[PDB]
């Protein structure tokens, strides 16, 4: 009936002066937009059917064709930024949030997945959206009771377009509508449903990566231990953006930074730095780097967790991303720490693979591992031990690379090489 | 992201 | 030492 129409077939009954002949039309294109293989998407936008689809949009006494038509454009608005351009450039975005009221439930849905995917194009269309009031009653669909009353699909939708309200930066999303939407995504982030779960993570990893202020209007939500507890979940879709929002909130202050150490996030740090997913391991990494870039008691958290062998280990063997993070680690560890602590990085046995990476080529790791020696060699003076510490960078084979380094393309690194050899190895 | 229906 | 943003890292 409806399958495999033409264009032309399309426009003749949507041209036509008949509801029904519009209705079957309308439908002819939501199953052609609605192919795996190639939707002729652009052959629809040049045919002048979107302000046709719009229009469709406000027919109250046709809900087929408000669906028909809502599932037609979210098709094209789920295209490329163009795609979705056209969508709003023929009206849709008023006209969708006039449909999150519907009393049918399919078409509300319809609405929400269309508004997520114009949102989610990007930081103008994302402001262009809110401006347009789509926030209020988006969040009064999820005004209920108990979240497990409404349809899956339905809050799942409903929550991947939330998350892309929170997305995007150069704007950041604005500070009130931030502010709105924090207390419905706090109890989404308590749901039991998986998808739902990944996608409210998602969302606060968008908000929380920005400058601190952005971080702490999350934190003061209380939301930190409900993400740890998300850390450890054994699905991968969850474990991914809620690793990322812990990392966003350690880049913080002090303080913002003690809230993920308190609500226990260091005790899954053994699995995640040895988790078969390498972005979890090279994330989690980062994530250590800058928990090792706190105060003398959280680096002191994180040799009371026995996490500094799990550096030791990425450091000795990860991929080339994750080592390079541990790197960093490192160098933030010896900057910070205590002789104590720096002694007791060298017990672990950080010498060795420091030293095998400086074979690397990559200019930026050789400066962090370069500045790593040094403090430690800055520990060792402090206790009188650097002749202890020099054999034991000979003998591993460090010496022949801080030497050959001498005679490097870059300006800091053959600085560096140079007043090493010369303090400590003349 | 942007997601279509299918 | 340092504090490394998600961008400034990656």
């Amino acid at each position: 009936g409806t399958v495999n129409w033409s264009v032309e077939d399309i426009v003749k009954g949507i041209n036509s002066n008949n509801l029904e002949s519009q209705l079957q039309a309308t439908q002819a294109a939501r199953k052609l937009l609605s192919r795996e293989k190639q939707p002729p998407i652009d052959n629809i936008i040049r045919a002048g059917l979107i302000p046709k689809f719009v229009s469709f949009l406000g027919k109250t006494d046709c809900s087929p064709i408000q669906f028909e038509s809502a599932w037609a454009l979210t098709n094209i608005a789920s295209g490329t930024s163009e795609q979705t351009k056209a969508v709003v450039d023929g009206g849709a975005i008023p006209a969708f949030i006039s449909l999150l009221a519907s009393p049918h439930a399919h078409i509300s849905e319809q609405a929400v997945w269309a508004l997520g995917n114009i949102a989610g194009d990007g930081s103008a269309f994302r402001d262009l959206v809110i401006k347009h009031g789509a926030i209020d009653p988006l969040l009064a669909l999820l005004a209920v009771p108990d979240l497990s009353t409404l349809a899956c699909g339905y809050l799942r939708n409903l929550t991947w377009t939330l998350s892309n309200l929170c997305r995007n930066k150069n704007p950041a999303p604005p500070l009130d509508a931030v502010e709105q939407i924090l207390p419905t995504l706090v109890r989404l982030l308590h749901h039991n449903d998986p998808e739902v779960l990944a996608d409210s993570c998602w969302a606060i990893s968008y908000l929380t990566d920005g400058p601190n202020e952005r971080i702490e209007m999350v934190v003061k939500k209380g939301v930190v231990p409900q993400l740890v507890k998300l850390l450890g979940a054994t699905e991968l879709p969850i474990v991914t953006p809620a690793l990322r929002a812990i990392g966003n909130i350690v880049t913080g202050t002090d303080e913002q930074t003690q809230k993920v150490i308190d609500a226990g996030a260091l005790a899954v740090f053994p699995s995640l730095l040895t988790n078969p997913k390498t972005n979890i391991q090279k994330e989690a990494t980062w994530t250590m780097s800058n928990i090792t870039a706190g105060r003398q008691d959280q680096i002191q958290q994180v040799v009371n967790h026995g996490l500094v062998p799990f550096l030791v280990g990425v450091l000795s063997k990860a991929d080339f991303k994750t080592q390079k993070e541990a790197a960093w680690a490192i160098t933030n560890y010896t900057s910070g720490g205590t002789v104590e602590q720096i002694v007791y990085l060298v017990h672990c046995g950080i010498i060795e693979p420091l030293m095998n990476l400086l074979s690397a080529k990559d200019t930026k790791i050789i400066q962090v591992i370069l500045d790593a020696i040094s403090n430690i060699f800055q520990a060792a003076e402090k206790l009188g031990e650097t002749e202890k510490l020099s054999i034991m960078i000979e003998e591993c084979g460090g010496l022949d690379k801080i030497e050959a380094l001498q005679r490097h393309e870059n300006e800091s690194v053959y600085k560096a090489s140079l007043n090493l050899i010369e303090k400590y190895f003349s | 992201r942007k997601r279509k229906f299918s």
